[PDB]
């Protein structure tokens, strides 16, 4: 059984068993990476 | 009381691929924490019920 295959097949993944029960299971946790990096500055910018 | 569910993972190491190999090393202590905050949680409601 793949882990990733399907929302069903992450649950057994993480069950560890082919054969999944009734009931409600938490595979993952999910967070959503920053899409990019900013950076807020004093340009000054004055060489040393 | 208040079902408290914390993710072990996510506490441990703030979105660091450095810290996230580290951790799987020890071996599911992430894991073991889950259920026992996740039992609690049951046990909060299946006390209420």
């Amino acid at each position: 059984v793949d882990c990733a295959l399907d929302p069903l097949s992450e649950t057994k993944c993480t069950l560890k068993s082919f054969t999944v029960e009734k009931g409600i299971y938490q595979t993952s946790n999910f967070r959503v990476q920053p899409t990019e990096s900013i950076v807020r500055f004093p340009n000054i910018t004055n060489l040393c | 009381m208040t079902k408290t569910s914390v993710d072990c993972t996510m506490y441990i190491c703030g979105d660091s691929t450095e810290c996230s190999n580290l951790l799987l090393q020890y071996g599911s202590f992430c894991t073991q924490l889950n259920r026992a905050l996740t039992g609690i949680a049951v046990e909060q409601d299946k006390n209420t019920q």
